[PDB]
């Protein structure tokens, strides 16, 4: 694992670039970047509109062939016959959308959200932002919600939207090789993370109907210093993105003037008179979430002893298509269970159904266990949202809610592209609305109990409980709803649910994160660790070059194999920093004592490496001046200096090699990522 | 007196006191067509009544309509149509609203044929055997209106009362069901599932 | 034998629906004819109250209120109530619906003087002299028991009557007050924007 | 003006003190922050109910004594009396509100809006978190609003919320000179800056019913680094400020449990189907900013050029409170001229006028101008979103815009505590709904050109062109709106308003920022700053001090009286570290001369420090040394010489900081940048 450079050189070079540039008049590179984020909000949004498109026509037609072959069998008596069916179709979805994971791109396996929540913080995951997990990640989970498995499709658009974002802002293919005479100026890592941001942001916003937060999601991983311009930016794509969404897709629902659908999910509208509050009902909230903070750690530990017995046997990728393929398998299996033993049957309600099965039930009837399975779960989720009381059997919606938070968990280490947000929905949404059946039966049905409200809070409780995010979530919930003064409930039962979550265990997308043994920085500095200064946490011995460096001991310290360092402090005392992109740069074009910014950008993805580039021996004894081509003003810190002090230099302006300097400015140790995140 | 503010023109009063005449007939004609909901079928000429009666004062239109803060041949008229559009009326007739569809009449016949054969085969045993016959052609025929005024887009309340009634009566209070035993091969099915993941999951940890 | 309520009803409760389909069709019929000069809260309230009875005699609730999916009976009475709470033609009833109260009897009494001593002054120069004090009375009670009402809109049986008698007085009469009052305001207001020039340059000079 | 020195010095007793609240049973330091800013929702939330009711309750016995006597003269004769006893009432109201800015404390003036921006900038404003600037802000702007002036209320709820979470994050008042120890942790100015933010952002929540508006304030001011927990606090500030604020409201209007008045100001909803819109009328929209930065520039040139002209003549106490009270009563006389001569009369639907007149009206009808005034901006802007078309004549709306666009800017640079929100964005509901009036009569009553939705639109128009605030203004109409999709509208007509208004005049809080010299730094670099480095920024003579000198040296530069600086690095010339004025005179008020002075010693002064005249030594304590070794800052920040502006600009805005040590190629101190040679360009 590598980190990206996100700090600028600011060399001779950079400084001769940008007086060419504001020479031209009407300077453009400004106006191209707003293009690039309009460009990124649209794409974005249209993926989206693909995706929605193609899985309910899918689903539409899978769905229609199981109820027309449950409908034969029902009084002739074959039904075994159709549960092999639906077995097998779900089967078959799934095998297709699993082979081409575990074969062809394993990084695009589950949601990309821990591998984007690793870009923004500065290292790179080596296949994140190609076109072709691109592709495999978007027909992956189309593939796995069509297969029937208990996932979602709104966590995968956050890792479309920053592939699209690193993908058109470069002006290259990378993959096909196309080199368009574009932008040619945004092929630096400070714009590239820039452009991942918005295109995270964009994501969540198409994604949730949320664009504040989206933006409050990239603000929050990606923590730096205060950039005025780039908020707005990744706000304007951000807003881009969901007028997109909704303005394609109420053109594909046949009226054009109703933009009713801004996200993926659409919670309904909650300015009813049945859905306020109260002030006394706020330590209910709180138990709430003490409730959702207690069955996300179960939820989290159940997965992370599940993980682990998967790295060390499921593991190769034959021996993984078949893992996905019989989770498939049992959840039809397990949901044609639960529908088949079921009792309870109920009417039209106004297209509350959308499959209206028929099995046991008297004629003017349908069978509802199959109406909570043979819906999208976003329908799901809406419909325990906004029903009025008496519109659920707690036998059955208890019975539904236990067995999906297994197959939820069970579904999350799949070799399979799929997200998490929308089963943790469910599933919370499902127990709050249980919670409000036994509220309106102790106490008669009266207002304040109303069980569509307490689904809110409880969906709130459980999708904190699983992965811990309070600020951007709460914007989320509260943004979805439409309701302002909801983010007081709200964002108590997140603080409570992250509270009585990590006093177990991590939570779910840091739990990966670790898992993978990735550096990944947290926010801030551990809290028993303020005694420590820089001296202890640095790499003492620092190999080092000087301003005339003889160039025979250049290819020397590149060539070690034990010590691979990419940053190389020119020096004894410190004049700059010099990279090994740049240093194998100048020795390829020959730059000796014996370049203009276009050709330390030329080679930008995957710089060669220093076994591809051949010095003679009579080039080894030379010169080269690395004066004009290194970072002159690196950041430094004295060795005298705090750790919280170093920490927040480092994550806040985005760093890779931090210099630690005595107080004659002479260079002893020197700190990276990995020295900075083991405590 | 200046003419319509203390009291009304006297081509203004006639058009009022015969609108008068159907709403009250419409009104009877809903409440004694309410619960055995005949409603479509026998109240529509006095609906139609109602609707040119109204068409004829608004073709004293600023004197009846546009004259208070409380229009009652508005929202009287209004409620009327409400009435008809939640009752769907429309698919009961034709076309232009002159007599009953086709489809109606001939499922409406049906209905009659199948309570006369509830009522000729009164133990509810006899009722179930010699009736399926029609309850399964009712049922068919009424999927098929169902459907057939899908492909335009409830049906008329007139129908989907009498259907109401008829599995009302066949589903509970006679208890006509079939017993379709097939417990014995879905259970056989759902077991052998279910064994191939601890099957998958013992075979990779022991190899 | 068919069981009761599913093909048709129950004699008892048939001829408890039939009156109430009398006392119904009663009621809007008054509605339409007692409408535009709006006598509906005095002419049959009577009429309203026989309704809310016969509509608490029906509770065979199950049989005939809460069978289907359009409620005849509830959807009426719901628009009969919705018809009087929003005519507010308790405020023209005294206590519990007995007769008209005191209040609104005097106000139509003097209405009534007031269209009189109109049409016996009938160029209306000898309407604005000489009945000019009826119509302040009539607008000082209305204004005294629309701030009576507002302590605790009107009844419509009254606001009608002031409505007719307001567009009869302004247009049509053309009665109106000269007020001879714009010389002193264009005194008072060209003194006081003259004030902030005299400030300006007052601050300006001294200085 | 000095700066705030947020960033902590961290010091040996810096080290020790954490150590040793770190050994006992329990830290509570970090929960005692969250009961804090508990505390200053509350009582923000607690202040803007207290200005709602008294403002309502007030301005109502106002229109009823004026609503008695227009009604009593006007079949009698004598209407000049009822605008001698208008123009009267509000002149005394603007007198008393007048009087106690002028002569008791000048910087309630305004809005505080500027000073709070200059406060999470960095500048201290020598009044602007204080005891007795907060009680004429609050009580000015009732008398204020009360006194029928063209101002607005919700805007200086910024500055209320401010000096709330500055005064009681100290537990100690130092104007009514008590102290109930609580809080002496927080005495410390990194805790103060970041309290201050959060008040803020829970008056602007309290203000407009949009919480994350506050937090985006409050984030665009005070420009640091990414800090997740002080985020994270902000926003249950903000939160707690809303909800206290509907909740007692809720209590007052009855219905507790209807909870409907998140804001001081609250829109309505927007869900109605004849407000949704296309993609067509999106460059109608983008015309519709071009109006609004125009007429923004138009506004600001003239505000201007009367603060110009206020500065020079008009700055005595008096004849500002004469000139408070002459706005005052002019108010009234052009408000009353617009009454008098309107023939403009419709009936009331319900509650629709709320002070009705039949002046000249037929008997069952009122005046309309009327409606215009006598009732509160609040609720003009909201009808003028929600009334269907057909409801406002457009002569009265075009008389009113006309008048009211002017009334406005010559009330802002008045001595009175005032908001400029609630007027601009009432100037652009105005005319905003006055071009869907003639959007709707070309089209032929169409239903895309739906009036109120283009009222909506202009608000936001005039709002950006008069204040060129964006990020913080478009979540604010998203929240307030309760709508997501109406955030792209809004942020286009936002963007065209800051890009039309800016190639003529600057904004009117940066503009009032500029004309009373506060060096204010921006949010980058100027124009290119790459051509310009450290070396040609900074100060070349650095006065520096040695680890161990002698005192008569530290009285010496201390007692320059023709420098008066801050910050001095200490040194051997090898840069060791930093040592501010007010921590070397806490070494020499107690006789520290070559471990009995913890740091609570240095809290103990910590607003008021006292002078160098203060400190008196004698000639034998002048030739004994000062070991500066625990109490310098061993670690300041340090550029070299050969840094670029944008590079040095960034890190000195991004920490807060107010000196930035300048160095050579060996550790040798050659200059320093301290605020003021960042804010020369
Ligand atoms: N020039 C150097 N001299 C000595 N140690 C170094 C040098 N550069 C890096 N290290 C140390 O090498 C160890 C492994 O980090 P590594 O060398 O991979 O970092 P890097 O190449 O600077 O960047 P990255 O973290 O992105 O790989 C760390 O302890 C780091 O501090
Ligand atoms: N110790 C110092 N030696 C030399 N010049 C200094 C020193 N401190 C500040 N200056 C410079 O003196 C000028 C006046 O600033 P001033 O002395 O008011 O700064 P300060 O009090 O340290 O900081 P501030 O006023 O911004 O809070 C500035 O150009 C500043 O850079
Ligand atoms: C008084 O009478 C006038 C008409 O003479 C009423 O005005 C009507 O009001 C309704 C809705 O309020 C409109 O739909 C009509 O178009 C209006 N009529 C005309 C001719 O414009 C008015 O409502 C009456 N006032 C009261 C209190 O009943
Ligand atoms: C079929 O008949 C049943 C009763 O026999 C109807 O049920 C009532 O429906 C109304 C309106 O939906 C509800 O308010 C009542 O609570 C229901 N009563 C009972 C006892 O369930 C049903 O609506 C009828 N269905 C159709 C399609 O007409
Ligand atoms: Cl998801
Ligand atoms: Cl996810
Ligand atoms: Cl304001
Ligand atoms: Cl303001």
């Amino acid at each position: 694992y590598e980190s990206l450079d996100y700090d600028n050189s600011e060399n001779q070079l950079f400084l001769e670039e940008e007086r060419r540039i504001n020479h031209t008049a009407f300077r453009t590179v400004e106006i191209k970047r707003w293009v690039i984020c309009a460009l990124i909000g649209i794409l974005t949004g249209l993926v989206a509109c693909f995706i929605d498109i193609v899985v309910e026509n899918l689903a539409g037609l899978k769905y229609r062939v199981i109820k027309g072959n449950i409908d034969k069998f029902t009084e002739k008596g074959g039904l075994s016959f159709s549960l092999l069916l639906w077995a097998t179709l779900n089967a078959a979805f799934v095998l297709v959308g699993s082979v081409i994971v575990a074969f062809i791109e394993p990084v695009a396996a589950g949601s990309g959200i821990p591998q984007i929540k690793c870009f923004l913080n500065g290292v790179k995951i080596p296949h994140v932002v190609r076109l072709k997990t691109l592709v495999i990640k978007v027909s992956g989970v189309i593939l796995s919600v069509v297969g029937g498995l208990a996932v979602g499709k709104e966590g995968p658009m956050i890792h479309s939207g920053s592939v699209i974002a690193a993908g058109i802002s470069q002006g290259r293919s990378t993959s096909l090789k196309r080199d368009f005479k574009i932008f040619e100026y945004f092929r630096r890592d400070t714009e590239k993370r820039d452009f991942v941001s918005a295109g995270a942001a964009a994501g969540v916003s198409a994604a949730f109907g949320a664009p504040v937060g989206g933006v409050l999601f990239s603000l929050e991983e990606g923590a730096s210093f205060w950039n005025q311009f780039l908020t707005w930016r990744i706000f304007f794509a951000s807003m881009i993105s969901t007028f997109t969404l909704n303005f394609v897709l109420s053109i594909y629902h046949g009226n054009m003037w109703d933009l009713s659908s801004p996200g993926l999910i659409n919670f309904g509208r909650f300015d009813s008179e049945k859905m306020a509050y109260t002030i006394h009902e706020i330590p209910v909230f709180i138990a709430m979430g003490v409730v959702g903070g207690v069955l996300g750690a179960v939820f989290n530990a159940l997965n992370y002893w599940l993980t682990m017995f998967r790295i060390r046997y499921i593991h190769r990728p034959c021996l993984q298509v078949i893992e996905a393929v019989l989770v498939a398998a049992v959840t039809a299996t397990v949901a044609f269970v639960l529908i088949y033993s079921s009792r309870d049957c109920q009417p039209l309600q106004g297209g509350s159904m959308s499959y209206p099965l028929q099995l046991f039930c008297a004629d003017g009837e349908y069978n509802s266990m199959a109406a909570a399975f043979f819906n999208t779960p976003e329908k799901s989720v809406v419909s325990l949202f906004h029903d009025p009381p008496g519109s659920y059997n707690p036998l059955t919606l208890g019975l539904f809610t236990l067995v999906y938070f297994f197959l939820a968990c069970w579904t999350y280490g799949l070799t399979v592209s799929a997200g998490v947000f929308i089963p943790s929905l469910l599933i919370g949404a499902a127990w709050g609305r249980l919670f409000g059946i036994s509220l309106s039966y102790l106490t008669g049905a009266a207002i304040w109990a109303d069980p569509g409200k307490y689904a809110l809070m409880g969906a709130a409780a459980q999708l904190g409980g699983i992965v811990r995010m309070t600020l951007s979530l709460t914007v989320i919930m509260m943004e979805a709803t439409s309701n302002v003064t909801y983010g007081f409930p709200i964002m108590l039962v997140l603080m409570t649910a992250k509270i009585v979550g990590d006093v177990f265990i991590e939570g779910l997308y840091d739990m990966h994160i670790q898992l993978q043994s990735v550096p990944f920085l947290h926010w801030e500095a551990p809290v028993t660790s303020h005694s420590l200064t820089a001296r202890e946490v640095m790499s003492t011995p620092v190999t080092c070059l000087r301003r005339r460096e003889k160039v025979g001991v250049i290819v020397d310290v590149l060539s070690d194999t034990a010590s691979n360092h990419n940053g190389f402090p020119v020096v004894a005392r410190l004049q700059g920093l010099i990279l090994r992109s740049q240093l194998i740069v100048l020795l390829k074009h020959k730059v000796f004592v014996e370049l203009r910014l276009k050709d330390f950008r030329d080679a930008y993805p995957r710089f060669p490496p220093i076994q591809s580039i051949h010095v003679s021996q009579d080039e080894r004894e030379c010169t080269m001046d690395l004066s004009e081509f290194m970072n002159p003003s690196p950041y430094t810190v004295p060795q005298e200096a705090s750790l919280p002090r170093v920490f927040k230099l480092f994550r806040a302006l985005g760093l890779r090699h931090l210099v630690v300097v005595d107080n004659r400015n002479q260079v002893v140790g020197l700190v990276t990522r990995k020295d900075l995140a083991r405590y | 007196l200046p003419p319509d503010l203390p009291d009304l023109d006297p081509e203004c009063r006639e058009l009022l006191l015969d609108f008068a005449n159907s709403s009250a007939e419409l009104t009877g004609c809903l409440v004694r067509s309410a619960r055995p909901v005949r409603l479509c079928q026998t109240c529509y000429p006095l609906f139609q009544q109602v609707v040119s009666k109204m068409d004829n004062i608004s073709r004293c239109a600023r004197s009846l309509l546009m004259a208070d803060r409380m229009q009652i041949v508005v929202i009287l008229s209004e409620f009327f149509n409400t009435t008809w559009q939640e009752a769907n009326c429309a698919n009961c007739l034709t076309n232009n609203s002159e007599e009953l569809s086709n489809s109606t009449v001939y499922f409406l016949n049906l209905f009659n044929h199948t309570l006369t054969c509830f009522e000729h085969n009164l133990n509810y045993s006899e009722v179930c055997k010699n009736c399926r016959e029609a309850y399964k052609t009712l049922s068919s025929l009424y999927s098929e209106m169902q459907k057939m005024n899908e492909l335009e887009n409830h049906l008329c309340i007139d129908v989907e009362d009498a259907m109401n009634i008829t599995r009302k009566l066949w589903s509970r209070t006679f208890n006509c069901s079939v017993p379709c035993s097939d417990t014995v091969p879905v259970i056989a099915v759902s077991v052998f599932i279910l064994f191939l993941p601890v099957v998958f999951y013992l075979s990779s940890f022991l190899h």
